[PDB]
């Protein structure tokens, strides 16, 4: 099956909600430039024509890849519903 | 444009349907947070 | 053709966000700067 789908399902308190959580991390990875990521330098996402996986194939098996790791922040109102879209245009090049 | 799909506009199933509602005297208006009308037919509804 | 009550589209859930603990202090700089002369 999928990576430490356990794992995940764990971390949530409704399993529809780690649906929607990786599901927007998908999002903004892509939205805001995809190198919108916390954990790409050692072992990272890959596929194989070439390692060409690190650079835009699959959002959320990165999503997941990362939430399955303790950095991301899924909350119920977590941070300001407009605030947030204007930080992270600021900060993500790549356009 | 390799866009991320968007977000759903009404569907015709829909409006066909409230108008051929319509086309029988009952009155159908969508509305809403506070009883109020919303808009469905996006501009096409307005007169003139 | 709305979208459904039940499932993901759970009054429970149809509202979360996501943070990078990078774009946390981000954000508390901005409340930082809320701070006037
Ligand atoms: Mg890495
Ligand atoms: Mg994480
Ligand atoms: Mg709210
Ligand atoms: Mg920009
Ligand atoms: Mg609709
Ligand atoms: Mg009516
Ligand atoms: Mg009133
Ligand atoms: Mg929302």
């Amino acid at each position: 099956a999928e990576p430490g789908i356990d794992k995940l399902f764990g971390m949530v308190d409704s399993k529809y909600r780690l649906t929607v959580v990786v599901a927007k991390r998908a999002q903004q990875l892509l939205r805001h430039g995809f190198k919108n990521t916390v954990l790409e330098p050692e072992e990272r996402p890959k596929m194989q024509t070439l390692e060409g996986l690190f650079d835009d194939p699959n959002a959320e098996t990165w999503a997941m890849k990362e939430l399955l790791t303790g950095r991301l922040v899924f909350g119920e109102n977590l941070v300001p519903e407009d605030r947030l879209q204007k930080e992270m245009e600021r900060i993500y090049p790549g356009e | 444009k390799g866009e991320d799909v968007p977000e759903p506009s009404v569907p015709e199933s829909f409006r066909v349907l409230v108008k051929e509602l319509q086309a029988l005297a009952l009155d159908v208006q969508t509305l809403d947070e506070k009883d109020n009308p919303v808009d469905i037919f996006e501009g096409l509804a307005s007169k003139r | 053709g709305r979208l459904i009550p039940a499932g993901t589209g759970s009054d429970f859930v149809r509202f979360t966000q996501v943070v990078d603990q990078k774009t946390l202090k981000a954000i508390e700089e901005a409340r930082k700067e809320a701070v006037e002369a």
